[PDB]
RNA sequence: UCCCUCAGGAUAGCAGAAGCUCGUAUCAGUUUUAUGAGGUAAAGCGAAUGAUUAGAGGUUCCGGGGUCGAAAUGACCUUGACCUAUUCUCAAACUUUAAAUAUGUAAGAAGUCCUUGUUACUUAAUUGAACGUGGACAUUUGAAUGAAGAGCUUUUAGUGGGCCAUUUUUGGUAAGCAGAACUGGCGAUGCGGGAUGAACCGAACGUAGAGUUAAGGUGCCGGAAUACACGCUCAUCAGACACCACAAAAGGUGUUAGUUCAUCUAGACAGCCGGACGGUGGCCAUGGAAGUCGGAAUCCGCUAAGGAGUGUGUAACAACUCACCGGCCGAAUGAACUAGCCCUGAAAAUGGAUGGCGCUCAAGCGUGUUACCUAUACUCUACCGUCAGGGUUGAUAUGAUGCCCUGACGAGUAGGCAGGCGUGGAGGUCAGUGACGAAGCCUAGACCGUAAGGUCGGGUCGAACGGCCUCUAGUGCAGAUCUUGGUGGUA
RNA sequence: UGUCCCUAUCUACUAUCUAGCGAAACCACAGCCAAGGGAACGGGCUUGGCAGAAUCAGCGGGGAAAGAAGACCCUGUUGAGC
RNA sequence: GGCUCAUGGAGAACAGAAAUCUCCAGUAGAACAAAAGGGUAAAAGCCCCCUUGAUUUUGAUUUUCAGUGUGAAUACAAACC
RNA sequence: CUUGUGGCAGUCAAGCGUUCAUAGCGACAUUGCUUUUUGAUUCUUCGAUGUCGGCUCUUCCUAUCAUACCGAAGCAGAAUUCGGUAAGCGUUGGAUUGUUCACCCACUAAUAGGGAACGUGAGCUGGGUUUAGACCGUCGUGAGACAGGUUAGUUUUACCCUAC
């Protein structure tokens, strides 16, 4: 996945200069899906589609600093098989991008929302601990945290085996 | 016992060898104009022949 | 049985129209058809006289003869496989002039005039249409358009 | 069908590599800018780069330039699609409709 | 379309062939720009027609009556007829409005502009109308793209049971049912895939080589990662790939994620144990009701708190006990929902089928990323053929129906046409072969031909037969419960 | 009164084996199942189970066994008796 | 050529729900031989005046369609009304 | 194929059962399952797949009548009823009827329901059905008709392969 900027802005019809100029933060694969997104969105909050706009401006996001660990509190909308439903969950993760296809990949393990049956409301950073509601994040938000990895399952490169292999690590 | 009717690969015969335009001449069909015009026109164009015939010295 | 008469299937094409029944405006007789002239076919139900058939409703003709409360339109009707040469007998309210045919007219003498004119002058006339093209390269000013930030909304019930 | 946006390098090798022309009708490789500038050489074009040109850049003889160059015989992609299931549109996963830059890369593998 | 038509025919269509007139035309199962037509999907009913639920207001003049001074063209009602402004929900045979997709026409030399000619038509007219004469404007010839040649004609085959699939759709509980609309398919079609399958997916096919892919897969059968990555699931009836070979409502403190509200410095949940009261025999109903027959009220006292009472108990009490708070403990809880995978719901007959084996941090389910395997598809090349466009005996001997150059193409039932193969005879020719062996037959011997077939060697045999150019036909067999004759397996 | 409860036993002639003589019906090719799909009930096809010469006497599940261009029903612009 | 129809409202002896009379509203809610749909408001409706275009001659055109017939219809032309 | 119809089985629970929804039942609704009925259809068969029932005989299904062991109760006992695992085990003798179906008598622990080409005709039987003879009733002028009644009415072949 890639995290883009698509500033598209309204056709400039005269009787109707300077279109207001709508900004969004689309998570594409690609630019060609990044902004089919942008008008799939701008389409639900604005009488405007691709013929009647244009994009003025797409331009890839990086992360500020990809390599400090992150609490990202990401509110989501996606289609159940009955109804939809709004959810909030808390991925940890070192980039946006990278939280948020770890977020599309628990969503469709979870709830079986596929790419086409979910909305990204929001990727907010959570700036401060004690913020974070989630167990399955707290747990790894303690002083000195040390864990093992029992049953190592070393894995050969060949059919037979002499030795009767150790899972110990 | 049979069916009764189908449009069912109709287009496809049509279209295979046809759909085809009437050609559309010069001087088109003066048949059915009105007749009093037709009655006129003759004496017109009889009159333009002999007009040109004048003409030709 | 099955129905296949003249006046069949048409209901609601030879109804009249919301709140302009009544009477024809007289422009309609006034109006000059002749020879060569490309005219519409839509039939004035409160007119029972020299009407189209419901399929030549909305059909466009060429008219081919005048006379005195009528004309005669050609128009182009496929059965099977080709075409053949149908000629219409139609009452003069049952027809109309076709913009179509008039917004060429006066194309041709703008034409006209665009050549005549750039004859004898500085030429880049480029006569011919051309299609929307791909539109050129402009610059987007953001003076007093910072852009607006939208993000997708949560859903609700009403 | 699957298109694109042409890079000026994509279209140099197509033309170089499967550059065929339409002369009484039957299709004749190019092989020699004599070839061009006889049959393209009436509305200025005289070589290989000049028809390239034209192309590229959508000249006045485009029309002349593209109806001469005969339909590209292409073969199968080099790598493959990616893409398991072809027949979705690219925004999906699939491969068919407008990929904006990324028919270069597919025609170059497809070259 | 028509027929005493419905198992059939004529008819038109689809088809083949023979060509022909000319040489990229103004053609196109296409788009654009302009200009029509439409009353379907949607919508609407405080818009008409029709249907339809609920009150409020006026009723006043009027259909039901006194309640009442017998009595009120009357004070209070239920009232029917209505009218007014609101209200809930609807319409294949309602409708103001009104799509999408399909659909008409135009986008120019047969064009435009300026003069002028006849005419028995028309005009009040010297005005028109139709057709012209004579001039003028061809770079942009008046949108895009294509064009495989465009137009024209004659003749004639087969067919006229069709069926299937997404979408629209009628009848019907329904159907592998009956009948429609558009398109695509099977029929008439092989090939790769769905294990198998007419119709699904992918791709349509001369003979080969090489390369690459489609759909589909890559534990083993089985070519190809027991690949990588994040989760979910444990089933004493797991699950496993679209058409497609099923499962529903309703349930689960199975487990995962989620939504809203409430409690926490002693929470509160726990989870054990102190009290649950005085006034007061609270009002009426009654032998009786006193906390619990109910119509209902609901205050206090010290208050840590306790209904003027949540269940057992009595004729009625009394009593035990629930909220309600509290001595104890010590860091998350209480519901009410929502959906994922499992589980219950889940019963049929021979033994049994995610294709089989088997598979449990999968070889299951969801999703992502590469790699990888392979179709008669795609690219390159060879060769075969067909078609098209060309060159060339120009003295130039060896083939102009010849040779050669270049390009594209190749599926096929019914059917058409063309080029050939084979048989009995016939005319001509090779001064053909032949008792030193014709023809016939036999041949896990050979050579030619895409093929029909041809040629040769060996054997047997013993009297005729062949190539080529033409003529002619009782001319080619696997089927007809074919004919005659012979032969079998059963035996 | 073995019709039956409920069967049993016996005799002759068969069958059986031999010498001799020696047919016919039928026969696309044939001959193992289960499921699957399929003209919706397979010997052959797909996937499994499996599978060892030559065979003799019995048997009546199957070969949609054999006998015969359904005689029932419909159609036919086919007839006949009445 | 004159007029306006359904229905409602207010009114005139017998006469009342209904006989006739008068005014006011009235987009058709009437009427037009029938089925249904369309059409129609100084009319296509209702009342009144005159007639016989419900006529002669044959052709072209539209619907059904093979672009055959039959039926029905259209628009002219030439006569006479 | 379908499941209307039939048969069986849930969900909700107004209520019946002194009191008491659910011990046992259950209205108004509503979701299924089955192919032991009957339809709907006409896909297979009209150069035939021998067309009802019984007799015999094997196997299978479970939607369990009995038996084994259990749970529930408006279960004191006995008796019965409602379920669970369960098809191992059995589930009859007769009167009338061709009947399948039905209906009685009697014993039994019980006399459950079904399938396997509505199992089973080269296994039988041939009462019924449905050839030709014949009688009656009603209908038809009549020939004749009747899914009305009645009586008489040929049941062929294995020696082949497989299976056993």
């Amino acid at each position: 996945f890639k995290e883009y900027q698509v500033i598209g802005r309204r056709l400039p019809t005269e009787s109707v200069p300077e279109p207001k100029l709508f900004r969004m933060r689309i998570f594409a694969s690609n630019e060609v899906i990044a902004k089919s997104r942008y008008w799939y969105f701008l389409q639900k909050l604005h009488k405007v589609k691709k013929a009647s706009g244009e994009i003025v401006s797409i331009n890839q996001i990086n992360e500020a600093h990809p390599t400090k660990v992150k609490n990202f509190g990401v509110w989501v909308r996606y289609d159940s098989r009955s109804g939809t439903h709004n959810m909030y969950k808390e991925i940890r993760d070192v980039s946006r991008v990278a939280a948020v296809e770890t977020l599309y990949q628990d969503m469709a393990a979870r709830h079986r929302a596929r790419f086409r049956s979910i909305h990204i409301l929001k990727v907010a950073e959570i700036e401060k601990t004690a913020d974070v509601k989630r167990q399955y994040v707290k747990q790894f938000l303690t002083k000195d945290l040390k864990f093992p990895l029992p049953h190592r399952v070393q894995k050969s490169t060949k059919t037979f085996s002499y030795k009767r292999p150790s899972t110990f690590y | 016992k049979s069916k009764n009717h189908t449009a069912h690969n109709q287009t496809r015969k049509a279209h295979r060898n046809g759909i085809k335009k009437p050609k559309t001449y010069k001087y088109p069909s003066l048949k059915g104009v009105d007749p009093k015009f037709r009655r006129n026109h003759k004496h017109a164009l009889h009159g333009t022949a002999k007009a040109l015939a004048a003409a030709k010295k | 049985g099955k129905s296949h008469g003249y006046r069949s299937r048409t209901r609601y094409m030879f109804q009249r129209d919301f709140r302009k029944h009544g009477a024809v405006h007289l422009s309609t007789y006034l109006k000059v058809y002749k020879v060569g002239d490309i005219v519409d076919i839509k039939a004035n139900g409160s007119i029972q006289k020299g009407m189209p058939h419901k399929f030549y409703q909305g059909k466009t003709g060429v008219v081919y003869n005048v006379t005195k409360s009528s004309v005669g339109v050609i128009i182009n009707k496929m059965v099977g496989n080709r075409y053949l040469e149908k000629r219409l007998n139609l009452r003069v309210e049952h027809i109309k002039h076709s913009k179509c045919r008039q917004e060429f007219l006066e194309r041709v003498k703008a034409n006209a005039a665009k050549r005549a004119e750039a004859k004898a002058q500085g030429v880049a006339v480029q006569l011919k249409r051309q299609p929307a093209q791909p539109r050129e390269s402009r610059i987007v000013s953001t003076e007093g358009n910072v852009p607006q930030t939208l993000a997708p909304v949560p859903y609700e019930t009403f | 069908v699957a298109y694109g946006y042409p890079s000026y390098s994509t279209i140099r090798q197509l033309v170089y590599k499967r550059g065929f022309g339409k002369i009484n009708k039957q299709r004749v490789p190019l092989s020699d800018n004599a070839i061009i500038e006889a049959n393209l050489g009436k509305y200025g074009i005289l070589s290989i780069d000049d028809l390239i040109h034209e192309i590229i850049t959508v000249g006045p003889h485009f029309k002349q330039a593209n109806n001469f160059l005969w339909p590209f015989k292409l073969s199968n992609p080099s790598g493959g699609w990616g893409v398991p299931r072809k027949f979705k549109h690219f925004i999906q996963g699939g491969s068919f409709g407008n990929r904006e830059e990324f028919i270069n890369k597919l025609v170059k593998s497809m070259n």
